[PDB]
């Protein structure tokens, strides 16, 4: 779940929190627009991601909780997850490591989206 | 769905554009922490009402289609709706006429999440 992804976020990138993507770019939030740069691209996916889940049966991303590992940086969904948990989990690491990857920008954060993402 | 309740808004609250409360106070674009105001609380319940909804199987909040109508102000849900249809669509009709009776406050407009809301 979220939760669980909030954290993995931190696994991967510990100086940051889950907060910084809260509100980046015109995807790292909800979804709409043009992405902004390869950080912004990062949560398109990862919403894309999600909605393909949400094709698997009775699998709520936000709300299935699957089981998963961080060890120094690097995380690990494990076996035991449901067709549903696995799929949402390696969502989530997948974004999780590509938000470590991509660059952030502090000028990208907070913008005005009104302007930004039609 | 999302374009049926951008138009509610639009019908009760002409004198803005929906982008409006795209990105208002700490809920409207549905997060977390104090609301700021009437109108972001406004937004609160109503993400806490599409998070109802989700519990009814197969029910996509941000994707189930409606019937409602929208004349001048007036929001009305029509009875041909099912339980998902009939849930999303008095979340978003109270939401839309919720904003209508909340002042909207243009410091709370794109304010900073990171550290405002959590
Ligand atoms: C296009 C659209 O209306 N999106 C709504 C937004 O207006 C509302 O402020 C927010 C929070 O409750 O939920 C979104 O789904
Ligand atoms: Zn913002
Ligand atoms: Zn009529």
């Amino acid at each position: 779940n979220i939760k669980q992804f909030n954290n993995m976020i931190q696994c991967t990138v510990p100086a940051r929190s889950w907060w910084d993507f809260a509100d980046y770019g015109c995807y790292c939030g909800s979804g709409s627009g043009s992405p902004v740069d390869d950080l912004d691209r990062c949560c398109q996916v990862h919403d894309n991601c999600y909605n393909a889940g949400g094709g698997v049966t009775g699998c709520a991303p936000k709300s299935k909780t699957y089981t998963y590992e961080c060890s120094q940086g690097t995380l690990t969904c494990s076996g035991e997850n449901s067709a549903c948990a696995a799929t949402v989990c390696d969502c989530d690491r997948l974004a999780a490591i590509c938000f470590a990857g991509a660059p952030y920008n502090d000028n990208n954060y907070n913008i005005d989206l009104k302007s930004r993402c039609q | 769905n999302t374009y049926q309740f951008r138009n509610m808004i639009q019908c009760t609250v002409p004198s803005r554009s929906w982008w409006d409360f795209a990105d208002y106070g700490c809920y409207c674009g549905c997060g977390s922490g104090t609301p700021v105001d009437d109108l972001d609380r406004c937004c609160q319940v109503h993400c806490n009402c599409y998070r109802q909804a989700g519990e009814i199987s197969g029910c996509r909040p941000k994707f189930k289609t409606y019937t409602y109508e929208c004349s001048g102000g007036t929001l009305t849900c029509k009875g041909d709706n099912n339980a998902c249809a009939a849930s999303s669509c008095d979340c978003d009709r109270l939401a839309a006429i919720c904003f209508a009776g909340a002042p909207y406050n243009d410091n709370n407009y794109n304010i900073d999440l990171k550290a405002r809301c959590n």
